[PDB]
């Protein structure tokens, strides 16, 4: 009976972002974000698979693909059509001769596990447009004689970020440990095997002012390079930042779940 | 962010498969 069944796939959708506001007059900003698509098999339709060579053709469309720049497939597994011009969209079928020997070799090299995670495509995302950053940043900075401030304004803003909230929001200030006279506004712990200035936020979400914006700043003296840089970090799931999704084509097969996740790399606002 | 997307958590599990 399994055979005529439809058989369930799923889907992830993982993207990490690099960003640069580069501060000064304009706070100009640079975006990168880099994806994978991968796809996850039951253990049980690899039986299904060994046993039917001439199994149907798992397909699958690439949508909202618009704002990629680039794309890798895995040409292991994988056919397309080079004559399909559609920008939006995009077509694979899988090679279900190869596809079978992969799951039979995951298999046997991991006979306890109840699934299999094959690696679809790679992808990357470039902008200048600060568009397309979740978390906007300004930083500034002051200095009189020994005394250097430091300010960060940060905005999570409905134009620029996905519908989910962004978590495990932090934002590092990295300062040496010869600092003296230390204000910070939010309070602030210091690490001191990094040697930074560690803050740690709520939740942030686009859908309200209040939840979305904010300010911190630090201040401190030095007895004695460039202006300091502040890292942001956080998480996110739910939703993706390129906008890439994935969808299934034909109803041979059915798409069990598709997880969006993405995180910071390198986040960065500099100041001037 | 482990390479493994879903985390040691079978998606499948709840699934009406098999
Ligand atoms: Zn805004």
């Amino acid at each position: 009976l399994s055979a005529q069944e439809s058989w369930p796939v799923a889907a992830a959708i993982t993207e990490y972002i690099n960003a640069y506001f580069r501060g000064g007059e304009h706070n100009r900003c640079l975006v990168k974000i880099t994806g994978d698509l991968t796809m996850s098999f039951p253990a049980g339709i690899t039986r299904i698979f060994t046993a039917n060579p001439n199994a149907p053709v798992l397909s699958f469309r690439l949508v909202n693909i618009s704002r990629v720049d680039h794309f890798l497939p895995n040409q292991k597994l994988l056919y397309s059509d080079p004559s399909q011009s559609d920008p939006d969209t995009k077509d694979f079928w899988f090679n279900m001769q190869a596809l079978t020997l992969h799951l039979q070799r995951e298999a046997e090299l991991n006979p306890q596990a109840s699934y299999y995670n094959v690696a679809l495509l790679k992808y990357q995302a470039s902008s200048q447009d600060p568009s397309r950053a979740p978390l906007l940043l300004s930083a500034e900075c002051q200095r009189s004689g020994t005394v250097t401030r430091v300010s960060l304004d940060y905005h999570c803003c409905p134009a620029t970020a996905p519908a989910t909230q962004l978590t495990s929001v932090q934002v590092l200030l990295p300062l040496d440990h010869s600092a003296t006279d230390l204000q910070c506004q939010p309070p602030a712990a210091w690490n001191a095997e990094e040697r930074r200035l560690l803050w740690k936020l709520a939740n942030l979400s686009p859908t309200n002012h209040s939840k979305g914006s904010g300010t911190l700043c630090a201040s401190w003296q030095c007895l004695e390079g460039p202006a300091p840089s502040l890292a942001v970090q956080f998480v996110g799931s739910g939703a993706s930042l390129s906008g890439l999704d994935v969808e299934l084509v034909g109803s041979r097969y059915r798409m069990s779940l598709v997880k969006k996740r993405f995180a910071t790399g390198k986040y960065m606002a500099g100041c001037s | 962010f482990q390479s493994d997307p879903f985390v040691g958590s079978d998606p499948f599990k709840d699934d009406p498969f098999g």
